[PDB]
RNA sequence: GGAAACUCAAAGAGUGCUAUGGUAUGGUGACGGAGUGCGCUGUGAACAGAGAGCAUUUCCGGCAGCAGAGAUUUCAGCUGU
């Protein structure tokens, strides 16, 4: 009770947009008229870098939203504070990255490069190159645990403790290269997808999958997880997107042929699903639900207010997106494109409220060092990820539910 | 229990409430001798309840010298009855922590409900005070009290040797 | 349930009200019919939904054919919000 | 009773100074021991 | 706990300042412990009506106790007046985290759903507020 | 279309003026803070490996200790850092526990000091001034008991005559000694248990069962007219002071070496015996002991509560004392030293936090009931931090990996391979006694809280 | 942090304040926020006193607001559950917070006074008396709380003997200035202006005197001398006979300068013997100061005492019947006088005359003065 | 190696700042204030008190009429609902 009292005392408020008449659907609203509709911090947010040289560009958000870091497909690997115009490593790597992550801070990333991951410090010199993970193509990085997820062209998943410095876990897969992975946030267990239409949880205890799902056809595009670690949608590129829930492992949406095969999804902290099947980039509110009339419509035939049709779409019409991420503590969503880098201003697609304590966007050195110490101090152990994190007071699911008294014994 | 706390000063007479005690037997001990160093932890054992300013130089002459020969001047009257409840005077009397054991005399004869004490810890906990000072009383003085420390000296000296300017 | 002027000067204090602050900021202002009609376009009646362009200009879901005055004017409009009227004409 | 309205009271200035207003405006903004290097 | 030291009264309940003791050898001169000026205002329809001034005089003229019992009385007397498959979930035994779940149930429980029923609140400051997280900690 | 973002606007988040702290907004949201079980085992982990390295509990010895072991001390109930020790050459001291120094010692008897205690003595012709003299006595097997006053620097309110203002005097020995805590009385255990008062030179009266001796003798802290006494026979004796009798005696089977009463709870007191193992009583059933702390490994010499009542501290024979929860029958802490041997007394300080022990070779140490507690005063931050931990190591207990480090500590050798000789001696026993059950017909299933009663005067109904 | 602690011990009352159906939870939501934005300057780094006092205007603010929107939404004027004392009662712990971080500013001690005490029936008069108690603590030197708490225990309550106590506490406490004298005597000269209207009051319905003032007005000369003579010449006495001479002159002049302002401010009682009660400040003055205020200099200061002495019968109106019943006293006062002054008898003479001319048919009865005093 | 600075970061040391919840406001009409009784302080008595405890239906926090109080708002008592 007390602590649902706090909801007086949480400071903002969410955005929205609502259409106000029935003539003005939600889809169909610009981002010019956004950008004028809205303050000038947020359109000055709503950033836009056209860096047409080098490749298309991984985007990556730091966990709070100070700190972009890019990599083009060429070599171009840029951390960067993107709300100043304070950029503090540009590293141009002439062997093709991949893709890229912060680890703890933007004071060090993790970059998957030809072959082998590289670690770099806060103004880009080389930390590490790591002699495993030999073929990254997606990173993620684990922040309570502090751990480097890797998986890519080998059919291995490994975890590499970013603090020891030792690889934790080396999974075979078995099934070939890693076509999509996704990290739950609420469990710390990973999806990948692979080139069966299979998605499998896991975790770096078991050397086996955790669960094996059957999601698609073909290949399985792109996974992403809510916070809440209650929902997941995965694209195949059968041109199916398909919403599961993951604490029950039903299937809860099934949106098969998209007019293209989906390339990304992304859900926000507000559970916004934002799919991107080349130049378009589609967004639908409440569509993570049980609900057979919250299953992701395009238009809404004759009218039904029983259709879920787009929140917003935006079109990149030169280009094919190369991924999504939404900034974590605003209502932007970051899309990383052939040339370059395009903020869109999403209404309702951040939490206004952070927790201060968790993570913080407007957070000082002294602040950051000393939450660096502190979370390196209550890092959990790889051991404790399972597939519901309430499992490690209890007892034994074995070692009888009654306690004995002696006299049985 | 210390339960009071009398500094005197150039200024006044200060009487401090004790909040915590301090340990006993661990009087000796690291922690407990550098927490009168920090004033982040000497600020949870003492308390400013009064502080009574002096007339002017001339009643801090004559308080420095009841003070230095051990004797209750009429200032230290007024703020001890004042401060100090009304306790009994044969069973548990209030207790007041002073630097001089040989002023706890005359407090107890114009105060019979008054027990002194004025060993290692109500030393420490004098000297915490006087390690601090000017944070403790919270801006309520009038002039800078090394200031007041100069004058006061110089005044003691020119009297306890009998300075004539003549 | 009333409004009141006392009443809604101390809750604009209350709750942080700027909005006679912008109302002063927008107020201040640094103080200190036609040659001709044809008569065809009256009786012409036009489609709406046959083209994606002209899609737009309905203000009903039921409107399929509207009248050409009517028409005329919502294209008005429509090239109005195209391009903006400056201020050197009127 | 009106010679009792008319006593002169007890005058403080204290609940006048809870009640003070000010007029105040805002005016605008080597060692000892080192030897002289040559 | 003994009475606090005041100053509303007199600590030590003896003359102490050559003021007190002549202000007392004259009061015991002519003494004020006021039964008398008790006495004196503890004497005072058309009492109602008519007495507008009187009763406004008694009233300023009347002294803390006085003023007391005056009200006890007006009190009282108006007192007296009135009243094939699409999951496949593995179920092998996680070895590696055996060692973070315990190996019975405790002592005082007797089952694991009131053992766990025990377990299943966070007292962190994360996740309470900052009174719970008080009362939860103490 | 009405549109609406997320406005921080950076003057509720980083503040204007650069002296005051950021703003800390808080949401309490479970998908904001994601690994809530984890989170905290990982803190009670945290919190039982640095109360691990933090143990540190000998805070000093006190003084350069005796000439020839200390087997008699005595705290006084009403200061906190006053301590009266005697050896067995005779002599006793009073301590000043602060700058663990000896106020004044005193050659006081020829033979071992057998018992020591401390008084505020009622004269009825003189006031006694204990606000500058302390007070002890002290029995002896050359059959004297004697009175000491001590000069005292505590209270400066005055500015003398310190020693033997009196000397109490028996035909045979005596063996112990403790004194009422109001009207001038004390009780001595000897060849036979008298009463005394400080007034009259002679027994006020003899208050024994039977013609065999009394060992050790302790008064009731509340409930003040209640003694209890320890005679060689394996006997337990309870007594009354109204009815100026014993009440009620139980036999055991091997021999009480101490008794104490606990603070809080006025009919409960603990044995020390010579089976390794303390007995917690109920006086008003001593047909069973409410509990049996069993952790020694050699016969116990002295047990002592908590002032707080929680826990109590038993030394033993084997050079070694053990702190035990009360409720639960096992040590909690065991504290041990190369240099300590056979340690014969000890108390627990009247802050609850400081435990002295008086052992054999001569000295008398202070140690901490809390080894990894430091005795400084806390901001608030830190105390709720340990708090926090206190909580959070209590709900974690029993989790195998921090129970493994909490129940950790170093023994010595000796009483290592003790215990596990004993473990394995108990085990055998115990597998006997079940091949025996199996067999046989009448086996009664004795309580180990009744197995070491052999017989008990005034029978329960 | 504390300023979670004071924000969520707010909630009870606007859970209320939503539940009593006068606020909403977007406007409350906004007080909150405001109220976020005053707790945390209060209790962060670098506070201020200003800062106390602007969260008490807006604490007051938003209970007036509710208050109105109370009488306009529910038509009553309390709804009797926590949210209408939760507000006053946050007010008072602002101000209790207030005093105990700054306990220097008497602007700040005094409006946390002035709130307790406006506060009404609500208060208790020893919630009143223990903020007393503590800021008389923390200033015994500063007089004006010595008064104020005097006059808060007798001008409302009516107590006597704790006003009396006040009285001698603070003139125990600094008997050095001449502001709480006049106010002992002024408090003393009402309350047995009380007593003798109380028992004029009580003749008209159905040994204890003014001589409380005149030994208070006593000890009152003999400590300001004291207080004096010891404040200045202050270190040591190295001054020869000349400047010792000089000083208790100075300081005769001082005292004597405020028994004038007594005797000023002495005749408008005139209720009780007025007669007596300045007549034995004439003869507490009239006595030897050991330094010759008659026999040598301050001779214009005997001079201006035996005015007063003449005059002390002749303070009256116009209607001169006294004059004409004693103006020989007067005529044998200028007599006595002139017949041992040398300047100061046509000083008395003149002066007396303009006196009684600017004091003084009714031109005709009034030439009878003219002629007599010419 | 050198130079520049209202440049950008990474760290170290010292100093400053009432840096003060030993278990957080006087009060969820479950409440407060007033008074009484018990309790407490300096075996019975009177006296002097403290604000530091505990009850309970003794009244008030209902309405006017009216005069009074201070700076048009709040404050203070009589006759009945």
């Amino acid at each position: 009770s007390s602590a649902a009292a706090t909801d007086y005392l949480l400071p903002e408020s969410n955005g929205y947009l609502e259409p106000e008449n029935e003539l003005e659907k939600t889809f169909k609203v610009q981002q010019s008229e956004i950008k004028s509709s809205v303050d000038v911090s947020t359109a000055n947010k709503a950033l836009d870098l056209s860096l047409k040289e080098f490749g298309p560009y991984h985007i990556k958000y730091a966990k709070n939203g100070t700190h972009l870091l890019i990599t083009g497909r060429k070599g171009h690997v840029a951390s960067m504070d993107w709300r100043k115009g304070q950029l503090r490593a540009e590293l141009f790597l002439n062997e093709t990255c991949h893709s890229a992550t912060y680890l703890q801070n933007e004071q060090y990333f993790a970059v998957a490069q030809k072959k082998y991951t590289f670690i770099y410090d806060h103004e880009g010199t080389e930390l590490h190159r790591l002699k495993q993970h030999i073929e990254a193509r997606h990173l993620d990085f684990l922040p309570y645990h502090y751990l480097l997820v890797t998986a890519g062209e080998t059919g291995w998943l490994k975890y590499h403790d970013v603090s020891t410095g030792q690889l934790v876990s080396e999974l075979r897969t078995k099934a070939g290269p890693t076509m999509a992975m996704a990290q739950n946030p609420w469990n710390a267990v990973m999806h990948l997808g692979h080139s069966n239409g299979t998605v499998s949880l896991w975790s770096p205890s078991m050397p086996e999958p955790l669960v094996k799902l059957l999601s698609a056809r073909g290949p399985v595009n792109s996974i992403a997880i809510d916070r809440s670690g209650y929902y997941m949608a995965t694209t195949g590129a059968d041109r199916s997107m398909k919403i599961w829930d993951i604490r029950n492992f039903k299937q809860l949406h099934s949106v098969e042929s998209l007019p293209t095969p989906g390339t990304n999804v992304s859900i926000s902290d507000t559970g916004l699903l934002a799919l991107s099947r080349g130049p378009h980039v589609t967004l639908w509110k409440d569509a993570l639900k049980l609900s057979g009339d919250s299953k992701p419509c395009f238009g809404s035939m004759g009218g039904n207010p029983h259709r879920n049709t787009p929140y917003m779409s935006h079109l990149f019409a030169g280009n094919k997106v190369e991924n999504l991420g939404f900034v974590p503590f605003e209502d932007l969503l970051g899309v990383g494109h052939q040339t370059g880098i395009t903020n869109l201003i999403v209404p309702g697609a951040g939490e206004a409220n952070y927790d201060a304590l968790e993570l913080n966007p407007f957070e000082t050195k002294k602040q950051r060092q000393e939450q660096e110490v502190r979370t390196l101090l209550n890092k959990l152990p790889a051991d404790t990820i399972t597939l519901d994190p309430n499992s490690i007071g209890s007892v034994d699911k074995r070692s009888s539910t009654i306690r004995l008294n002696a006299k049985d014994l | 229990p210390i339960e009071y706390l009398l500094f005197e000063e150039p200024t006044g007479y200060a009487v401090f409430k004790v909040k915590l005690q301090q340990d006993d037997i661990g009087s000796r001990l690291k922690e407990v001798q550098e927490q009168i160093n920090d004033f982040g932890a000497f600020t949870k054992l003492i308390e400013l309840v009064s502080f009574a300013p002096f007339k002017g130089a001339a009643e801090a002459l004559e308080n420095a010298n009841d003070i230095s020969e051990g004797l209750v001047s009429e200032s230290l009257k007024a703020i001890l009855d004042l401060n100090l409840p009304k306790a009994s005077s044969k069973k548990k009397n209030i207790t007041l922590a002073i630097s001089d054991k040989n002023l706890g005399p005359s407090i107890k004869e114009e105060f019979p409900y008054v027990d002194c004490i004025s060993n290692e810890l109500a030393q420490d906990l004098i000297r915490g005070v006087r390690l601090h000072g000017e944070k403790l009383f919270k801006g309520l003085q009038s002039g800078d009290l090394e200031r007041a420390q100069l004058g006061l000296g110089h005044a003691y000296s020119r009297a306890k040797v009998k300075f004539s300017v003549q | 349930p009333p409004p009141d002027e006392e009443e809604q000067l101390l809750a604009k204090f209350v709750f942080g009200d700027t909005t006679d602050l912008q109302e002063n900021l927008a107020k201040f202002n640094a103080d200190f019919e036609a040659a001709w009609i044809d008569s065809d376009d009256e009786k012409i009646k036009v489609p709406i939904l046959v083209t994606n362009k002209t899609k737009k200009l309905r203000t009903s879901y039921n409107e399929s054919k509207i009248n050409g005055v009517h028409y005329i004017n919502r294209l008005r409009s429509q090239f109005e919000k195209i391009y903006p009227r400056p201020k050197w004409v009127d | 009773e009106t010679n009792l309205k008319k006593l002169p009271k007890l005058e403080t200035g204290f609940d006048a100074l809870a009640n003070k207003k000010k007029k105040k405006n805002v005016l605008p903004s080597n060692d000892w021991f080192t030897l002289p290097k040559p | 706990e003994h009475n606090h030291a005041s100053a509303f009264t007199r600590t030590q309940d003896v003359p102490q300042t050559e003021l007190q003791e002549k202000v007392d050898q004259v009061l015991q001169e002519s003494n004020l412990a006021n039964p008398e000026k008790d006495s004196k205002f503890e004497e005072l329809p058309e009492e109602m009506r008519k007495r507008t001034t009187e009763m406004r005089l008694m009233r300023e003229l009347m002294f803390r106790e006085e003023r007391k019992a005056r009200r006890l009385k007006k009190i009282k007397s108006k007192t007296y007046r009135k009243i094939l498959q699409n999951v496949i979930i593995n179920e092998k035994v996680n070895k590696k985290n055996l060692k973070y779940q315990s190996s019975a149930v405790p002592f005082p429980f007797e089952n694991r759903e009131q053992y766990e029923r025990s377990l299943r609140m966070p007292i962190g400051q994360e996740w309470t507020s900052r009174a719970s997280h008080q009362e939860l900690i103490k | 279309m009405k549109i609406k973002t997320i406005k921080r606007s950076a003057d509720d988040y980083v503040p204007v003026k650069s002296t005051q702290e950021s703003q800390m907004p808080r949401n309490l949201n479970p998908e904001l803070h994601p690994f809530e079980r984890a989170r905290e085992y990982t803190k009670a982990l945290n919190a039982t490996k640095l109360e691990r390295m933090f143990a540190k509990p000998f805070v000093g010895q006190l003084g350069y200790g005796h000439r020839d072991g200390v087997y008699a001390i005595a705290k006084n109930y009403g200061s906190l850092n006053k301590l009266a020790t005697g050896s067995a050459d005779g002599v006793i001291k009073y301590w000043n526990m602060s700058t663990r120094e000896e106020f004044v010692s005193f050659k006081a008897h020829y033979g071992l000091v057998t018992g020591l205690c401390v008084t505020q003595p009622r004269f009825h012709d003189k006031k006694p001034d204990l606000k500058s003299q302390n007070f002890m006595l002290s029995c002896s097997d050359d059959k004297t008991v004697k009175l000491w006053s001590i000069n005292v620097d505590d209270y400066s309110n005055k500015n003398n005559e310190e020693g033997l203002i009196r000397t109490f005097d028996g035909e045979s020995a005596f063996q112990g000694i403790d004194s009422h805590r109001e009207n001038s009385t004390f009780a001595t255990g000897g060849a036979k248990i008298h009463l005394w008062d400080v007034n009259r030179l002679k027994p006020v009266s003899d208050l024994s069962w039977g013609a065999d001796n009394i060992t050790s003798l302790k008064f009731n802290q509340n409930e003040t007219d209640i003694l209890a006494s320890t005679g060689s026979d394996n006997s337990i004796v309870l007594y009354d002071l109204r009815t100026n009798s014993p009440t009620q005696k139980i036999v055991q089977t091997m021999r009480t070496n101490a008794i104490c009463w606990n603070p809080m709870e006025a009919f409960n007191f603990v044995t020390a015996n010579e089976d390794h193992n303390a007995y917690y009583y109920d006086m008003r059933n001593l047909s069973r002991s409410l509990n049996v702390f069993k952790d020694h490994v050699s016969a116990v010499m002295d047990v002592d509560f908590s002032p707080t009542g929680d826990e109590i501290v038993t030394g033993s024979y084997d050079k070694s004392i053990r702190i035990y929860k009360t409720n639960h029958g096992h040590s909690r802490e065991i504290y041990h030293t190369k240099r300590m041997q056979h340690v014969f007394q000890v108390k627990y300080s009247m802050d609850s936090k400081y435990i002295i022990s008086g052992s054999d070779d001569g000295n008398v140490r202070l140690w901490r009931s809390k080894a990894w507690e430091r005795s400084n005063v806390k901001t608030t931050r830190e105390k709720n931090k340990l708090e926090y931990d206190e909580k959070l190591k209590e709900r974690f207990r029993h989790m195998p990996e921090i129970k493994r480090i909490s129940r950790h500590r170093h023994v010595p050798q000796v009483i290592k391979k003790a215990q596990e000789i004993k473990n394995i001696e108990l085990s055998s026993i115990k597998r006997r006694e079940a091949n025996e059950r199996r067999t046989r017909k009448d086996m009664p299933y004795i309580s180990e809280r009744k197995k070491q009663i052999v017989g008990t005067v005034h029978k329960y109904e | 942090s504390k300023t979670r602690y004071y924000l969520e011990q707010c909630i009870p009352e606007m859970d209320d304040l939503v539940e009593k159906g006068l606020f909403t939870k977007n406007e409350v939501s906004l007080i909150m926020k405001k109220r976020t934005d005053f707790e945390h300057r209060l209790n962060s780094r670098g506070s201020s006193i200003n800062d106390y006092i602007k969260y008490i205007n807006y604490e007051s603010n938003v209970n007036k607001l509710r208050a109105k929107r109370c009488k306009r939404i529910l038509q009553v004027k309390k709804t009797n559950s926590l949210s209408d004392w939760s507000i006053q009662q946050r007010i008072g712990f602002i101000y209790q917070r207030g005093t105990n971080k700054f306990p220097q500013d008497l602007k700040f001690w005094a409006m946390y006074l002035n709130y307790m005490k406006a506060r009404g029936n609500q208060t208790s008069y020893k919630k009143i008396h223990n903020i007393y108690n503590q800021l008389l603590k923390l200033h015994p030197t500063n007089v004006d709380i010595w008064i104020s708490c005097a006059k808060y225990e007798y001008e409302v309550h009516a107590n006597f003997k704790s006003c009396r106590n006040i009285f001698q506490n603070g003139l125990r406490f600094n008997p050095d200035v001449p502001k709480l004298w006049y106010e002992y005597v002024k408090f003393e000269l009402n309350f047995i202006t009380k007593l003798i209207n109380r028992r004029k009051v009580m003749g008209l319905i159905n040994a204890l005197r003014g001589d409380i003032a005149l030994t208070i007005f006593d000890v009152c000369m003999k400590t300001l001398g004291k207080h004096y003579i010891n404040k200045h010449k202050g270190y040591y006495a190295i001054s020869d006979s000349k400047m010792n001479i000089e000083l208790n002159k100075e300081t005769l002049n001082y005292l004597f300068s405020e028994s004038l302002r007594y005797i000023k401010l002495f005749d408008e009682f005139l209720d009780l013997e007025r007669d007596y009660l300045i007549n034995h400040v004439l003869q507490f003055w009239k006595n030897d100061m050991y330094d010759l205020s008659l026999r040598k200099d301050l001779p214009e200061l005997y001079l201006k005492t035996v005015m007063i002495d003449i005059t002390l019968n002749i303070r009256y109106m116009p209607v001169e019947k006294l004059d004409i019943d004693q103006l020989q006293l007067s005529v044998k006062k200028y007599f006595a006088y002139i017949s041992k002054l040398d300047s100061a008898s046509v000083k008395s003479l003149k002066n007396e005359y303009r006196s009684y001319l600017q004091d003084n048919a009714e031109d005709d009865p009034r030439y009878k003065i003219l002629d007599l005093i010419i």
